[PDB]
RNA sequence: AUUCUUGGAUUUAUUGAAGACUAACUACUGCGAAAGCAUUUGCCAAGGACGUUUUCAUUAAUCAAGAACGAAUAGGGAUCGGGUGGUGUUUUUUUAAUGACCCACU
RNA sequence: GUACCGAUUGAAUGGCUUAGUGAGGCCUCAGGAUCUGCGCGGAGAAUUUGGACAAACUUGGUCAUUUAGAGGAACUAAAAGUCGUAACAAGUCAUUAAAGAAAUUUAAU
């Protein structure tokens, strides 16, 4: 019971609405710009101006009400003009007293957008009204001042429909918006009955809409989901300039968690995180503002997946960036957004359980940022090897019958490559961390002393250390000769995810499930700098090179530069 | 984020002939889609509410009624019979000190072949002017007790399909028949039926399900 | 005058189970306990812990269409203690407040 | 603290499977020589008290060795079963009656 | 980690090449799983003697460079590690009209 109102952009209250006692669901804003009226479950509607006049009670009806949407004569809800119901029913009203001029029953579904955009005229010479929020069909209404009303056509066209958009002329000509609870938001036309065409971007049901200030064929138009926004072109179909559906720009936000996050632009630009999403999302660096407006690319998030990704990375250029999942495949893309299928190299079958970790070897120019290295929950790990065309170009098979690589009965939670080709070692939850090296697959090392599973492994680029998280609070530090273990870190107040170096060989920066970043330096073995503006369990980690700003993950979303 | 709450089917529940009125309430089932439509999918839902509740008369606000779904149109679905039971409060109100307990149970087949097992509850009073603080049987009764109830439940069974025996069990009609005729042994008390229920039903057979319908 | 369910209160010891269903109880809801209210491992049948979670329960009851709803209050049953549990009083007590309607409750405790 | 858990734990609705036992009634009551004995129903014998104007005629009693089975003086009140009596009731708008009850006697 | 001397000419590639290896289609003597048609043809799979053209594959040596590089002599890094030694510094109230059932709006004094 919370219906409040503000003034200019401080917003203190003015006044506050709690008086009805149904809880508020809807509101809408008036062309007036000065009166509002909230929609709620008892259909209870309250006309109440802002300085503040809270005028006569309409009371003829009950039901629920789930779309409002106003007029210039009949200034309220879809309570006035039809009825917002949950069995579908008309209501005709007026701007005077609580009589009741007419009435109209059609429906035999629940149904609360029937006048969820007006026809401007209420008289119709070829205008229409359009209506559907939950009946799943589309009915074209006429309007009668006085006489009964009668259906144009029905459209069993859609399957779902949610909110339905009208063409502000009136006509309805050109293009009309309608967006379904399907995944699907249509361009109708109302004199025929039928589509010019309908688009599927999405995977989840679309929200309700309400209007743009434009006219009739925009010039830009804004498709809601979660938490992303995207614009699109104006045609969709062969109407000024192109067609055969199309996307103009996807602008991407911000998730609430966080697995992993990699640096992709080669002058450390551009960032990629992987989310519950199964999408592919990069604002965070470049954006000093708020969504993305500032990134040196089309602004486009990427899709391959059906479930979420696990661990994702790249090379130095960032012209690959290999990433993992639940659908058992490895999927690299390309940085410029241009490909021979879609934006995809390549997707690389033959996992047997999910990806959990990803990972690329050194950078040189081509060849080792061609290949691939990624690692999967079937006790193994899998080296994508084909030179002799360019790699992650084609579908390649190398290692599924007998070459990987195995040695494990508990899971590998991360890999790393040495700053060469030759050694490589992956850490995993029983307790160990292996060396194997890259040209073989043979297993070169074992170094094992700890209380829990090892989740982050990672080298120095000096390749004299070896830096290593395990849940016994504890960051461990070995030779680069495996016969003497050279330094251990205690002094974690809980377990440690992830730890890694500076660029510069200086420090070790770890983060784990204290709820505050810790900087310890790989020289002295002591605490340099201790960092507290978290409360929440950290994740990832990623360092520039040159030292100043540090990028940390939380579980709600903050990224805090330092 | 999902919230199915905006695609869940709103729906209700109508009621059978012989009761008072045929509004029961609501449920919610699924988005008909192909490969998962809603009417099919279900088909055999428990509704299970005291009948007090929906005859009226608040002298029956023990023993609730069990439900079962066979058909449905379009937000209407049609139920059926498939058990009764007392609450928990309404026995164990019942049960005194210094007194017999005596069950009956029989398995029995109605005209159409519904085969039910019903069970029986059945308690001694004392008389006027007693004396001593039991009054018990006197274990050869006992045998004398459940031999006449085992005799008339069989006959009321197999007559004139189930509604009928639903419109003897609302108004405990069955209780005067295990009254009078057993007295002669020895008087009662509180005797009830605790339970029926059913479990070889034969067929779908809509052709005798819709002659119930107004 | 309203559309029902049925709230089957289970309150056991060191924990307390609150779940409404639909009319048939197939078909569940809102099925938020009292343990996840708080974090101690000991106030787990807190009443305070009961009334938190009460409250989110007869929230998301109330934003879908849920006004009024019968309970059945039940104890652990079999060979244990029959017994209804702390957070049980103050819980019923707690969503009885937010706005719902109480009527014609009853008992289903397992007492064999 | 141990354990289980998104291949969904716990809770919820529908089933099937396995083993186990007769929950309030259940008592200072009954049965059995003791150890022991609680769901309905059927079968197979065994036992006690009561009643008896039936029958044998001292056929009796108590207990080392030994075997089966088991670790191995005279009143009072209430109650159980049977029998007798009734200036008796109740079930009987059914003619009877079985049966419960009230009181006495043993 | 970098520059140098130096054995292995190891592995990669380049120049030359002994040696062995060799796809593919063309023709013709023989052959028939199979085809719309007033004695049977268009069409068509395997197998087959001989003859011309033929790309190219595998490996060994000579020489250079990279990598791996035993061993030999420097620079830088690690201010680093232990021990010894030396001096400095540091705690809009009231009454009252109009609309509004209620709030609230407006007027009056």
């Amino acid at each position: 019971q919370l219906l409040k109102i503000f003034h200019l952009k401080t917003g203190k209250v003015v006044r506050s609405m709690k008086i009805s006692s149904p809880s508020y669901i809807l509101d809408a804003d008036s062309t007036s710009t000065l009166l509002a009226v909230g929609g709620t479950d008892g259909s209870i509607i309250v006309v109440d101006i802002e300085n503040g006049y809270i005028t006569h009670s309409f009371k003829g009806h009950g039901g629920t009400i789930s779309s409002l949407k106003f007029y210039g004569q009949l200034n309220s809800k879809i309570w006035l003009l039809a009825s917002g119901d949950t069995n579908g029913m008309v209501k005709v009203w007026d701007l005077v007293k609580r009589k009741c001029l007419h009435t109209l029953q059609e429906h035999t579904s629940a149904v609360r957008g029937l006048d969820i955009i007006e026809v401007p005229d209420n008289d119709e010479p070829s205008l229409n009204l359009l209506s559907g929020g939950r009946d799943d069909i589309i009915n074209l209404w006429d309007f009668n001042m006085k006489k009964k009303c009668k259906l144009l056509k029905t459209l069993p066209v859609n399957q779902q429909v949610e909110s339905c958009g009208f063409l502000k002329d009136g006509d309805g000509k050109r293009i009309i918006y309608t967006a379904g609870g399907d995944a699907i938001f249509q361009l109708i036309d109302s004199e025929s009955g039928s589509v010019l065409k309908r688009t599927n971007k999405p995977i989840e049901e679309l929200f309700i809409i309400g209007v743009l200030p434009i006219l009739s064929n925009s010039q830009m138009f804004l498709v809601l989901s979660d938490q992303t926004l995207q614009l699109i072109n104006v045609e969709e179909d062969l109407k000024n300039d192109e067609d055969t559906i199309q996307v103009t720009s996807s602008i991407a936000g911000n998730h609430g968690i966080i697995a992993d996050m990699r640096y992709v632009g080669p002058e450390l630009n551009k960032l990629a995180l992987a989310t519950n999403s199964p999408s592919l999302r990069i604002i965070p660096v470049p954006d000093l503002s708020g969504p993305e407006a500032s990134l040196p690319l089309d602004v486009e998030i990427y899709e391959g997946h059906e479930d979420l990704l696990n661990s994702l990375d790249a090379t130095e250029d960032g012209l690959w960036i290999a990433t993992a999942s639940k659908d058992n495949t490895a999927i690299v893309w390309r940085y410029n957004e241009n490909s021979c299928k879609f934006d995809i190299y390549a997707k690389y079958i033959g996992h047997s359980a999910a990806v959990t970790a990803v990972g690329l070897p050194n950078i040189v120019s081509k060849g080792y940022p061609e290949f691939l290295l990624t690692a999967s929950n079937d006790l193994t790990i899998k080296k994508w090897i084909i030179p002799k065309p360019t790699a992650s170009m084609d579908v390649q098979i190398i290692k599924v019958s007998e070459y990987t690589r195995h040695a494990h009965e508990k899971d590998i939670n991360a890999l790393s490559v040495s700053p060469n080709d030759s050694i490589f070692a992956t850490a995993s939850y029983d307790k160990t961390c292996k060396i194997w090296n890259l040209e073989n697959g043979e297993l070169e090392a074992t170094l094992a002393n700890h209380k829990r599973g090892l989740w982050d492994v990672s080298f120095c680029q000096y390749d004299k250390l070896l830096a290593t998280s395990s849940g016994d609070k504890t960051v461990k530090i070995w030779s680069l000769d495996t016969f003497s273990v050279m330094k251990t870190l205690e002094g974690h107040t809980n377990a440690v995810q992830r730890c890694s170096f500076i660029n510069k060989q200086k420090q070790l920066i770890s983060c784990g499930a204290d709820g505050l970043i810790k900087i310890w330096d790989c020289s002295s073995g002591e605490c340099l700098k201790t960092l507290d503006g978290h409360n929440n369990r950290l994740w990832a980690l990623s360092t520039m090179n040159d030292g100043d700003m540090i990028v940390s993950a939380d579980a709600d979303g903050v990224f805090q530069f330092w | 984020v999902v919230d199915p709450f905006t695609r869940k089917e709103w729906f209700d529940i109508k009621a059978p002939s012989t009761f008072e009125n045929r509004n029961v309430g609501k449920t919610l089932v699924n988005k008909s889609t192909g490969l998962k439509s809603a009417s099919d999918a279900l088909k055999g839902r428990v509704v299970e509410v005291c009948l007090a509740d929906l005859q009226g008369s608040e002298d029956h606000s023990f023993r609730k009624i069990k439900l079962r779904v066979d058909e449905v149109q379009g937000k209407n679905l049609l139920t059926n019979f498939h058990g009764m039971d007392f609450t928990t409060d309404k026995l164990r109100s019942m049960v005194r000190k210094w007194q017999t307990l005596i069950e009956a149970n029989v398995t029995v087949k109605t005209s159409d072949d519904y085969v039910l097992r019903i069970f029986a509850i059945a308690f001694t009073r004392k008389q006027a002017n007693q004396v001593k603080r039991h009054s018990y049987a006197q274990s050869s009764h006992i045998r004398a007790i459940r031999k006449v109830i085992s005799e008339i439940l069989t006959k009321e069974v197999q007559g004139s399909t189930l509604a009928q025996l639903t419109s003897k069990l609302i108004p405990e009609v069955i209780n005067k028949e295990i009254e009078n005729a057993t007295k002669d042994i020895f008087p009662l008390q509180n005797i009830h039926v605790r339970k029926v229920k059913l479990l070889k039903q034969p067929k779908f057979d809509v052709g005798a399900l819709m002659a119930l319908h107004g | 005058s309203q559309v029902f369910g049925v709230a089957r209160i289970y309150a056991s010891f060191n924990d307390t189970f609150v779940h409404v269903t639909d009319l048939s109880g197939k078909e569940t809801i809102a099925r938020v306990t009292g343990g996840m209210k708080v974090k101690a491992d000991r106030d787990e049948s807190s009443p305070y812990a009961a009334m938190l979670a009460a409250q989110d329960v007869a929230a998301k009851c109330k934003e879908v269409g849920i006004t009024a709803v019968h309970v059945k209050i039940r104890a652990t049953g079999g060979t244990r203690t029959k017994t209804p549990g702390p957070g049980g009083q103050a819980a019923l007590r707690a969503l009885a407040r937010s706005g719902l309607r109480i009527g014609r409750i009853e008992d289903v405790t397992p007492v064999p």
